[PDB]
RNA sequence: ACCUCGGAGCAGAACCCAACCUCCGAGCAGUACAUGCUAAGACUUCACCAGUCAAAGCGAACCUCAAUUGAUCCA
């Protein structure tokens, strides 16, 4: 649960919810899901190190979306 | 009346490439892809290994 | 190649083929392609690639070169840090 | 045991019907080949511009053959502005009309096949600035094969 | 005597390797020629001895369709701007129609 | 293979394990003459240990 | 052994006496013109418009739409050519077009386009969306009637549905402020459907709006017989469709067995066949307008999905196929090692026995 | 130490790289209008 | 006299096809300097060796030619 997660602080429990949204359920709860090896104590090494990135990343397709998106902008144009 | 000659590049990688070029021409100098920089850089004529 | 040698009545390798081939456990040769460091600035870079590869041998070309080593050649073999651990095996392999 | 919801009941597979979805999202074939003729057929749409003697007409086509949105002279719509309908104006005009046209039907991007003298002709030149200042793109985005 | 040298070449073992109707994979030849035989068409790839591959996975299926040139192949149109009026130049065209959707959208998540 | 040996009673996990109980409870076969430096213990199996 | 055509040989009514004496193309174009319009020819050979084009039936597809409006052609024509008249005799017109600074407005030009070749326009636009398809199994009408639709965003901003451009869930929230032109007496009904976005079936759609017995322009006054639920595309399902159908209505409907509930936020009550609707109620209204927009994946479909929908979000991803990789052989003769590379399964080593 | 100093005349090679490009490229394009002096002539 | 390589006929239409059979050629030249790297799937001169084409990807940009050739060891 990100929200009640004391070990992480606040500032970066808010980015963690504002970057991982499409990782966070119904429940608030962050998942992780690692399956790039056949021993799960390596899979698990996998989901710890992606919890500590996020966490050390909070402390510190894209044209086409973006042509789109300005091309959404000449058109909303109508102003009243 | 043409030249394999062995072009060094300028880089100080050791990286080394081997073209031709016609002898009554001068040393050649030419821009190549270095991969140890990643680049392209300057490539100066510094042997004639054989004539091809 | 000698069949019984004379001071210890025993089959022979031949060093040419040690020399010049890997085996994998599975029973599979490898070999570098002939000509592979030879006229390169008349080779197009596809060809120099394809000189580079590591490739396999034929049935035909796997038996002779069996039957020209030894059983000590053939043996599994637990070294250190081999490239060819992985494929001292095979997996998948139906028929 | 949990009573489920009749409303999560979903099928393992969605069926996106839009004839536009798979290359909106940029995963859809584009007919390569026919490499040694002309036009070329890889693009999803296409600017096409025919300049009869007295009219000119800008379409833009999907690769099955069927228009999207087209911009003609023939038109009383560009008829009651212009001076002339074969004009380097008149280009122009059908330039700003369809692009206007394109950004209304959602067609951001498409391919122009010129020839050499339709490229190097000012009526063209005139054209493609208009789309590309209307907001048009002229260049498609690449396919992800993968 | 006989003053007639060479020709002592072997056949190259060209032609169709994939006829109409079979199916094919990415990247399979579907011919090999010297000269431009069959054509290029819908999904074929044209390697630079004029080889035809399937770019992909269906079935091949031969056609004949009409031959416009690049405009910047100055030999074919030189011939194109001298053939009299109403006629149109045809060739015969080979075309993967291909076999397998895209892909397809599956559930992943019920988040 | 350790935990099968040592399951099957053939090492005794109440004394210091070395190469001499592993070759004593025949569960590696080590040849000095083939080059053999002594066993190396890999992952496999780690997740029922 | 030779077998004779099935048909007329392509270039066999060319006269081959006169070759010097017959007129030639001298340009590339106009062998373009010709080689296209002998490739759009029918031909009893095997073409790739065979193989690859779309063979509907030749059914003629049934028009199910308001008569078309009646012109005075001579009229039209005559005041047409007055207009030009005068343009032209405009000689500061002449000087823009010379001098290439004229230019062209195209806020009037759109207007009048919405007049005159906009219903036929956005017909060919709605054909190739899939609409007709989708909607009335392939019968075709013509929008006769401008649907004006936009979305209140900001508080001085709307965003526009004009046919087929992006509005986001987020910009679709709140119901669209709607506007035909219309006569009084004229009862309406007002639909929005998504087609592409039912979760389950993969037939059906799913019902947004219903507005139905509408007094005229006023759209604030029809019953709301379903209320607006905003689009809802979900993650990774890529782009949907959302059309805003408008009929005009002859009689007043009843509307009793498609009244979806008050809060309704049930799917299987929200689910829409338009063909059904229009089916049953053909004899009393006919369709007038079509207006549409595509709709992605945004945060507050999450929202839709959790809070106004009780329900988890679906998350859906594109799979591609698998790659193909021949049988594998025990002498790959004379492949390299990435062969074995490719039949393999596991990255990791393995160890057998020991 | 040796790779240090192999690291380092790279770096040193690397600093002096783009004027090098900039008048090597300079001498090209000269090397051209020559050219064409001689093909005017 | 010939011995290796390529094009045409014999060998008319998938492939293949011999003669001290009939003809013609090759043992390069030009350009480039990403003529970088890598990697699915294929072709194949009737074996092997050798030879050929290539999607996707990384990185950049925004090859002509028909043959035009020589293994291993060793230097
Ligand atoms: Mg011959
Ligand atoms: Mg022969
Ligand atoms: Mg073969
Ligand atoms: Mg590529």
């Amino acid at each position: 649960h990100l929200a009640t997660a004391e070990w992480i602080a606040e500032p970066v429990r808010q980015k963690i919810a504002i970057t991982h949204k499409n990782k966070i359920n119904r429940l608030g709860e962050l998942i992780l899901t690692s399956e790039s090896s056949r021993y799960q104590f390596r899979n698990l090494a996998d989901c710890l190190q992606k919890i500590r990135d996020m966490i050390t990343e909070a402390s510190q397709k894209l044209h086409r979306i973006r042509i789109e998106n300005m091309n959404r902008e000449r058109l909303r144009q109508k102003r009243i | 009346k043409n030249i394999l000659v062995r072009m060094v590049s300028e880089a100080g990688t050791g990286f080394c490439f081997n073209t031709k070029r016609n002898r009554l021409r001068e040393k050649l100098t030419l821009l190549h892809y270095d991969p140890v920089v990643k680049q392209r850089v300057l490539f100066v004529e510094k042997k004639k290994i054989r004539s091809l | 190649l000698t069949y019984f040698s004379a001071r210890k009545g025993k089959r022979k390798t031949v060093k040419a083929v040690i020399d010049r081939f890997l085996r994998l456990h599975c029973g599979l040769w490898v070999r570098r392609k002939a000509g592979y460091k030879k006229k390169l600035w008349k080779k197009t870079p596809a060809r120099k690639k394809r000189l580079r590869e590591f490739v396999f041998c034929n049935k035909t070309q796997s038996k002779l070169l069996d039957k020209m080593t030894t059983s000590f050649w053939k043996r599994r073999n637990w070294y250190v840090d081999d490239p060819y651990q992985k494929y001292h095996d095979r997996t998948n392999l139906k028929v | 045991e949990v009573d489920p919801v009749e409303n999560e009941a979903v099928a393992p597979e969605f069926t996106n019907r839009n004839p536009r979805n798979l290359e909106l999202l940029s995963v859809a074939r584009k007919e390569r080949g026919w490499r040694t003729v002309f036009p070329s057929r890889e693009f999803w749409h296409r600017l096409r511009v025919i300049r009869t003697q007295h009219h000119v007409e800008a379409l833009v086509e999907h690769q099955n053959g069927k228009v999207v949105v087209s911009a003609s002279t023939r038109e009383w719509a560009i008829k009651k502005h212009l001076y002339s309908t074969r004009n380097v104006v008149a280009c122009e005009s059908i330039g700003r009309v369809l692009a206007q046209r394109c950004l209304e039907a959602g067609i951001n991007f498409m391919v122009y096949q010129p020839t050499p003298w339709e490229a190097a002709s000012d009526s063209m030149k005139r054209l493609q600035s208009a789309m590309t200042e209307g907001g048009v793109v002229l260049r498609e985005p690449q396919r992800i094969y993968e | 005597s006989s003053k007639n040298l060479g020709g002592k070449s072997s056949g190259r073992r060209q032609g169709i390797k994939k006829m109409e109707g079979h199916y094919v994979h990415a990247g399979n030849i579907i011919a090999t020629q010297r000269h431009f035989r069959w054509h290029p068409g819908a999904h074929v790839g044209v390697g630079k001895n004029k080889c035809l591959y399937a770019l992909e996975e269906g079935i091949v299926r031969y056609t004949k369709e009409v031959y416009v040139p690049h405009p910047r192949n100055t030999e074919a149109v030189d011939l194109i701007t001298r053939l009299p009026k109403g006629a149109v130049l045809y060739k015969t065209f080979v075309h993967v129609v291909p076999a397998k959707p895209e892909g397809t959208f599956k559930l992943v998540a019920m988040l | 293979r350790l935990q099968y040996l040592i399951d099957l009673g053939r090492v005794d996990p109440s004394q210091p394990i070395d190469l001499t109980q592993l070759v004593n409870g025949r569960g590696v076969t080590i040849q000095p003459l083939k080059r053999d430096y002594g066993v190396q213990l890999v992952e496999e199996g780690a997740d029922t240990f | 052994r030779r077998t004779p055509p099935l048909g007329p040989m392509p270039n066999s009514d060319i006269d081959l006496s006169n070759l010097e004496r017959l007129e030639k193309y001298r340009s590339f174009d106009r062998y373009r013109r010709r080689a296209e319009q002998e490739a759009q020819a029918p031909h009893w050979w095997r073409t790739y418009r065979e193989y690859f084009g779309e063979k509907t039936d030749p059914k003629e597809k049934i028009d199910i739409g308001l008569p078309p409006p009646k012109v005075s052609r001579t009229q039209q024509l005559l005041e047409r050519k007055q207009a030009i008249q005068e343009l032209r005799a405009n000689v500061e017109e002449e000087r823009a077009a010379r001098l290439r600074t004229a230019s062209v407005p195209l806020d009037a030009v759109r207007a009048e386009w919405e007049r005159t070749c906009g219903p036929y326009h956005k017909q060919r636009l709605a054909e190739y969306y899939g609409l007709y398809r989708d909607l009335f199994h392939g019968a075709t009408f013509v929008p006769r009637v401008p649907l004006h639709v936009a979305y209140a965003v900001g508080e001085d901003d709307l965003m526009p549905v004009y046919c087929g451009n992006e509005v986001t869930p987020t910009e679709a929230a709140q119901a669209p402020e709607v506007t035909y032109e219309a006569e009084e007496g004229s009862l309406w009904t007002l639909l929005l459907t998504s087609l592409d976005g039912h979760l389950l079936e993969p037939d059906a759609e799913y019902l947004h709006w219903l507005l139905t017995n509408i007094p005229g322009n006023r759209v604030a006054e029809g019953q709301v017989t379903c209320p607006y639920l905003p689009p809802f595309p979900a993650r990774g399902s890529g782009i949907h469709r959302l059309a805003f159908l408008l009929f005009k209505q002859d009689q007043p409907i009843d509307f009793s067995e498609d009244a979806r509930p008050s809060p309704c936020y049930q799917l299987a009550q929200r689910t829409f066949r338009t063909f059904d609707f229009y089916k049953k109620h053909q004899e009393t209204m006919t369709p007038a307008g079509l207006s549409f927009f595509q709709c992605r994946w945004d945060d507050s479909v999450t929202y839709i999905f959790h809070q106004l929908l009780d329900m988890r979000e679906p998350v859906f991803e594109f799979v591609r196929p698998p790659p193909y990789h021949p049988k594998q052989k025990r002498f790959p003769h004379r492949q390299p090692l990435r062969y074995l590379d490719r039949y393999r399964d596991s990255h990791e080593p393995t160890y057998g026995i020991y | 130490q040796k790779r240090r100093e192999r690291e380092q005349h790279i770096a040193e090679c690397m600093a002096k790289m783009p004027q090098m490009i900039v008048n090597w490229q300079q001498q090209q394009r000269e090397n051209w209008e020559k050219a064409q002096a001689d093909k005017e002539r």
